[PDB]
RNA sequence: AGUAGAAACAAGGG
RNA sequence: CCCUG
RNA sequence: AGUAGAAACAAGGG
RNA sequence: CCCUG
């Protein structure tokens, strides 16, 4: 499936300013401004076809980026991800003959 | 407010939030932390010159 | 006012100055990506920058030593905190008006507050 | 004075996400979108030694500025006015010798 | 399939396009500031770009008329209302 | 890698 | 560099 | 205009 | 255009 259904565990915020339709990545950062257990993420159940240091960098890659935020002239309404060599091989670049 | 240096078990956020609660939650004594690192205070009239 | 002056200094990213083998023993990022310090160098000096977020996971997450010279180096600040541990205080009286070195709670405009040292 | 003291009121709302410090214009405009009453200015009280017209120039100037933020790449965090004609006069620019 | 073309199009800021004397009836700007019409000018046309606030302006600030012609035309439909 | 299933995508032309 | 979904 | 009160600000130099 | 609060 496409995302999890049984397993699926959420971050909940209030909101009570009813906004009609709203950007998500404040949402987004928010919900994740509540939690305050981060650690160093391993791979414990690996792909097994596939290269996992590349997921694990893709993870810390969001991770980053999110943070990278805080430090703009003005805050930007969509993140757009680097073009790096995990996300290269992860999302398929260049894989069609 | 000047040092953002806030308490440990306090729900303000900040950039050094994050650090401040993973210290306070590390520690077995949360008295002894300095007030620089999310401490409690302990200064009285009597403790003004220690 | 260099009260003012700070109140702004501490806004910044990386207001504090640090060596460069700081680089070694701390990683440049948090367990949540935040920044720790910059490659930026120092006006005048090979110093770099740093946040105090380095002084809070340095405090939180580095190496240990014995302090046991502490106490005996600082003898005489130590000395004052057992005899304010172990001294015994008394009754307010309000009348007109190892010691001195308490002079400040003991004695008052009007009052006065007995007490007498545990050492 | 430099504010009303007995005449003061205040848009209030309710932010249960504890921020040190955030920045405040967002606020500012979150406390004015809870009002549906406003309506055409007008002047009923004049200032004698002044010219009354660049005071409600400002004012509205003002609230198309707040509008004019809606429509941007990027959300900013300060908003510095345009030098106009009526904010040259009232804060007084081009009157030193 | 144009049901998330207009999705996508009323999320602009003037999906409509109207004649040129609108600018003299109704103002460039609300009472709150919310701009109403663009001095752009449609392409291929001398039109010009209308966000849909300039509907409800209109609706609710704009000039007024007696109707007693549309019943008239539309005998059909009110007798069905009145039958019913 | 992945989607998908009797044949395709994982970009094409100048 | 341009055009096309 | 305004701050302000026995003299000044309401930008200065190249 | 540069410098200065």
């Amino acid at each position: 499936s496409k995302f999890l259904l049984m397993d699926a565990l959420a971050l909940s915020i209030e909101d009570p300013s009813h906004e009609g339709e709203g950007i998500p990545l404040y949402d987004a950062i928010k919900c994740m401004k509540t939690f305050f257990g981060w650690k160093e993420p391993n791979i414990i159940k690996p792909h097994e076809k596939g290269i996992n240091p590349n997921y694990l960098l893709t993870w810390k890659q969001v991770l980053a980026e999110l943070q990278d935020i805080e430090n703009e002239e003005k805050i930007p309404r969509t993140k757009n991800m680097k073009k790096t060599s995990q996300l290269k091989w992860a999302l398929g670049e260049n894989m069609a003959p | 407010y000047t040092y953002r240096c806030h308490r440990g078990d306090t729900q303000i956020q900040t950039r050094r939030a994050f650090e401040l609660k993973k210290l306070w939650e590390q520690t077995r004594s949360k008295a002894g932390l300095l007030v620089s690192d999310g401490g409690p205070n302990l200064y009285n009239i009597r403790n003004l010159h220690i | 006012n260099p009260a003012l002056r700070m109140k702004w200094m501490m806004a910044m990213k990386y207001p504090i100055t640090a060596d460069k083998r700081i680089m070694e023993m701390i990683p440049e990022r948090n367990e949540q990506g935040q920044t720790l310090w910059s490659k930026t160098n120092d006006a005048g000096s090979d110093r770099v920058m740093v946040s105090p977020l380095a002084v809070t996971w340095w405090n939180r997450n580095g190496p240990t030593t014995s302090t046991v010279h502490y106490p005996k180096v600082y003898k005489t600040y130590f000395e004052k905190v057992e005899r304010l541990k172990h001294g015994t205080f008394g009754p307010v009286h309000f009348r007109n008006q190892v010691y001195i070195e308490v002079l400040h709670l003991t004695q008052g405009t009007c009052w006065e507050q007995m007490y007498t040292p545990g050492g």
